[PDB]
């Protein structure tokens, strides 16, 4: 299990309730930024993750 | 998609498989034609052999 657990804070503040798998790791970086952005998908059952955000 | 985002992938790798709707087909199209263009050296390769005898 090397695949992180990843949690949230949605933007009341609250907590997203369950955690999520962290999905990846890029090699990517951003010349503005030194981003190390990855993606770790997350479950959405109630659809409130609404993506975009 | 083929792949996990962010892993390792080799080259000449599949990765996303795209819709061989038009190609597929057109694959067959060429096929016929071959199967035809041999059709036509066959005969001539078949007469050549009796023209040989």
């Amino acid at each position: 299990n090397g695949k992180a657990k990843v949690s949230l804070i949605t933007s009341d503040g609250i907590k997203f309730p369950q955690d999520g798998t962290l999905e990846f790791s890029d090699v990517t970086v951003d010349q503005t930024t030194g981003s190390i952005t990855l993606r770790a998908i997350f479950p959405n059952p109630d659809h409130t993750m609404m993506p975009g955000m | 998609r083929n792949f996990k985002e962010g892993s390792d992938i080799e080259a000449g790798v599949s990765l996303y498989q795209i819709d061989p709707a038009t190609y597929q087909a057109t694959y067959d199209s060429a096929k016929g034609d071959l199967a035809k263009a041999q059709a036509a050296a066959n005969i001539a390769q078949l007469t050549v052999n009796r023209y040989q005898k």
